[PDB]
């Protein structure tokens, strides 16, 4: 599931992306969107092109979203509980679209902390996201 | 697999600047920690069992080595990548036993390594160029499945 | 794909007994409700909310027995797949973007439904049959991808 | 995650099943055996003819397994805690060989429960599954 040095790992290695949270979201989804294009679907009203203030604004409340994750890191279903309404009854995200979003983090976080990104923090903040992706895909409550 | 001439020359250009000894020894190195399951195949190498261990070992980044030679061979060959991985996928599926979902975890491992050297050099357009590659590789790989 | 005259035998004497109609809109109405995201591409059918709803969609059953006879079509075809879905992996893949792990998750459901439907007389040998040719369309319908 | 209707119907469906849960463990891993071969690897010293005392015997620890699984549906990963460190310490068995085993149980039951396999059941009880699984590949404690 999750181990305590992984909880640990996570809370360390998310605490020193800190307050650059707003820019890596932004950079994460602006990868995934030319990695993967099939992605765009799920956003038909935006404006995909570079460097957007929609876009840029969107980044801003993921990595916001996934900070209150890390904060609630033991009883997450609770936290995540709006979330999970809205990406799972309302949009009907899949969840293999996850698993691209969770994958251009990374390797934005690889990109800008080279240092703090060690195989165990690799390890675990992948656990993590593949957690996080889980609740958000499903129906409870 | 359709890559256009500026997309080609990244690919390239940023290919030409790999170390191509120790990159290998990391991106293996580091599936064996990420998706500890792939061990099972491995266990051959010895001691696998702290992160420490795995990328400690000779092994593994001898074993590397191949890996990343495999993957600069189908780079040159982005036309017939079928041609190319047909030895492999025989390997890998007749005898082995890695199933094919691995070979796309083992690509994006890859891609991982990759951000991690070059930093900010690795820009989005790079990022999607290689995608298609490693996809490629990976889809030709595991041909003889299906 | 590659079958023996016995499992060969077994495919074609029990899709003999398979009631037309039902099957498919059973199929598909399961899909809907055990991998919910599904219904995003069905929208168009109305009502899908409650199981009650898309098992009385006719919709539904009638777009069901569209699929099912495209496994029929392909089940008559083994030798050549490819040849057959051809127009559907460009359907499915070019305009409606559905990815291909959907496919084996409605191959998948297509099995147990048809076991619920022979119960006994669905044994391990005919599934094992049943389960290849599930493989074969689902892994031929999508290689317009790759 | 599991909502509380998935939880009744999981205990419901499984109480019908009740004490035929030898015989249905074992039909599942003859099934998965033949249909996926590749899976007898993790097996290599059991003699998997048709109707082994091995098997049969197997079958009847799996199922209890999963019988002691429903009794805990709520704290799942103290339940499971020996069988993890089996399943993903010792063994490493991957992850896709949990979805072929799940997949085989599903068409055992509606098999012979066809009366008790209504699509909220199939959906339910697939969640389940899925669960369980997730805890028997992972490494915490
Ligand atoms: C992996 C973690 C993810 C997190 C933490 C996350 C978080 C959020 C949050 C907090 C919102 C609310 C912002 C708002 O109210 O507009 C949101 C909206 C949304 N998310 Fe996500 N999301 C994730 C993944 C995804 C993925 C993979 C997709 C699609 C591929 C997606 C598509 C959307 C869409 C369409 C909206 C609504 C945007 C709109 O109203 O126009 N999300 N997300
Ligand atoms: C995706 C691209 C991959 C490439 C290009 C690749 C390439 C190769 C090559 C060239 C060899 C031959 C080396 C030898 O003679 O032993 C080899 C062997 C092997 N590969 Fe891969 N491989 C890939 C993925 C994988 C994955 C995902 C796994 C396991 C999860 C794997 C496990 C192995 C093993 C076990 C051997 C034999 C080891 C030995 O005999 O010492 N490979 N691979
Ligand atoms: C695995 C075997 C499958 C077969 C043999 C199959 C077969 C077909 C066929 C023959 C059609 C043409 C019907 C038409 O003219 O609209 C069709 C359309 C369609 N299929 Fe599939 N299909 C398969 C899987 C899937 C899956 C997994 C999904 C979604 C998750 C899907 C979604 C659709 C949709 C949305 C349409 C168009 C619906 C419409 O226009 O009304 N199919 N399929
Ligand atoms: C899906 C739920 C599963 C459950 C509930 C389960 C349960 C169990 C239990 C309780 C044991 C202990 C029996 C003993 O001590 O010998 C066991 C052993 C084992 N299981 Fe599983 N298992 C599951 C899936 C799998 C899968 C998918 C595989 C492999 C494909 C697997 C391979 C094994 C092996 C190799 C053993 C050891 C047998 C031996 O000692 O010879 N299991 N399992």
């Amino acid at each position: 599931v999750l181990s305590p040095a992984d909880k640990t790992n996570v809370k360390a290695a998310w605490g020193k992306v800190g307050a650059h949270a707003g820019e890596y979201g932004a950079e994460a989804l602006e990868r995934m969107f030319l990695s993967f294009p099939t992605t765009k679907t799920y956003f038909p009203h935006f404006d995909l092109s570079h460097g957007s203030a929609q876009v840029k604004g969107h980044g801003k409340k993921v990595a916001d979203a996934l900070t209150n994750a890390v904060a609630h890191v033991d009883d997450m279903p609770n936290a995540l509980s709006a979330l999970s309404d809205l990406h799972a009854h309302k949009l009907r995200v899949d969840p293999v679209n996850f698993k691209l979003l969770s994958h251009c983090l990374l390797v934005t976080l690889a990109a800008h902390l080279p240092a703090e990104f060690t195989p165990a923090v690799h390890a675990s903040l992948d656990k993590f996201l593949a957690s996080v992706s889980t609740v958000l895909t499903s129906k409870y409550r | 697999v359709h890559l256009t001439p500026e997309e080609k020359s990244a690919v390239t250009a940023l290919w030409g600047k790999v170390n191509v000894d120790e990159v290998g020894g990391e991106a293996l190195g580091r599936l064996l920690v990420v998706y500890p399951w792939t061990q099972r195949f491995f266990e051959s190498f010895g001691d696998l069992s702290t992160p420490d261990a795995v990328m400690g070992n000779p092994k593994v980044k001898a074993h590397g080595k191949k890996v990343l030679g495999a993957f600069s061979d189908g780079l040159a060959h982005l036309d017939n990548l079928k041609g190319t991985f047909a030895t492999l996928s025989e390997l890998h599926c007749d005898k082995l036993h890695v199933d094919p979902e691995n070979f796309r975890l083992l690509g994006n491992v890859l891609v991982c390594v990759l951000a991690h050297h070059f930093g900010k050099e690795f820009t989005p357009p790079v990022q999607a160029a290689y995608q298609k590659v490693v996809a490629g590789v990976a889809n030709a790989l595991a041909h003889k499945y299906h």
